[PDB]
């Protein structure tokens, strides 16, 4: 994969606007469970759910989001573009972050409106006490996050489309491509003539479309380009 | 508006 590393690191050294574009691939190591009619039917469910899945997600960031901050902080990428809502990104000292699915910072209750902060749930959470609505008991706490049924918040989606049509690189790290609208910026960026980057743990539908095509594991592979990136600008 | 978030295979 170092050619490809390397091929990876020019079109990121010589962009005037690359865009990275993350899914569950970076942070990992249905109806039911994750949609709106799931969460209106059961919304126990979906926190018992999440319960699950938080043990499966990286706790804290990974090499692969520091290395995505470090190349915001060279001033190579402009924006992430994340499907995810664990704020790892932010976390790893990333700014410009466009959250299509929402996150967990926020949630309000359905039934009387209340609005929470995560920091009012996790203890609980992290015992696998659901979280309740203090004020009218309620079950349906729903958190700030675009769950399958739902759409995305229009003001993100309108910045991360402007992002794709607009950028000259765009490098999908960890994501299958299979959920929409977001798995249509790859896309909209392809048709704007941006070079495109896409690295993986597995092959995807979508691989015909990229310039550049890595398999292998982010938090391998990311600092590795970003090293790469430094040697070409004389910085290492 | 995007439509709603959706699995579809590609
Ligand atoms: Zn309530």
């Amino acid at each position: 994969m170092e050619d490809e590393i390397r091929k990876a690191a020019e079109i990121l050294a010589k962009s005037k606007h690359a865009v990275v574009f993350t899914g569950a691939g970076i942070s990992a190591e249905p109806e039911e469970v994750a949609s709106i009619s799931g969460f209106k039917r059961n919304p126990r469910a979906f926190w018992e759910f999440s319960m699950e899945m938080k043990d499966k997600l990286f706790a804290e960031p990974n090499p692969a989001h520091y290395a995505i901050a470090e190349l915001e902080r060279m001033g190579i990428v402009k924006a992430v573009i994340t499907q995810n809502i664990d704020m790892l990104h932010q976390r790893a000292g990333s700014r410009r972050v466009l959250e299509l699915h929402g996150s967990m910072d926020k949630l309000d209750c359905l039934d009387c409106h209340e609005t929470y902060d995560w920091s009012e749930f996790v203890e609980d959470f992290n015992k696998g006490e659901i979280p309740r609505c203090r004020k009218c008991g309620s079950y349906y706490v729903k958190p700030r996050v675009v769950l399958f049924g739902e759409p995305l918040p229009q003001r993100t989606l309108f910045e991360a489309i402007e992002e794709a049509k607009h950028c000259d690189a765009f490098m999908v790290v960890g994501s299958s491509l299979v959920v929409y609208p977001a798995a249509e910026l790859p896309y909209i960026a392809k048709k704007a003539g941006a070079k495109m980057i896409i690295v993986n743990a597995e092959p995807t539908m979508a691989d015909p479309i990229f310039d550049v095509k890595i398999i292998g594991k982010a938090g391998e592979v990311l600092p590795k380009i970003v090293e790469e990136v430094k040697r070409l600008r004389s910085e290492k | 508006k995007g439509g709603a978030k959706r699995h579809r295979k590609w």
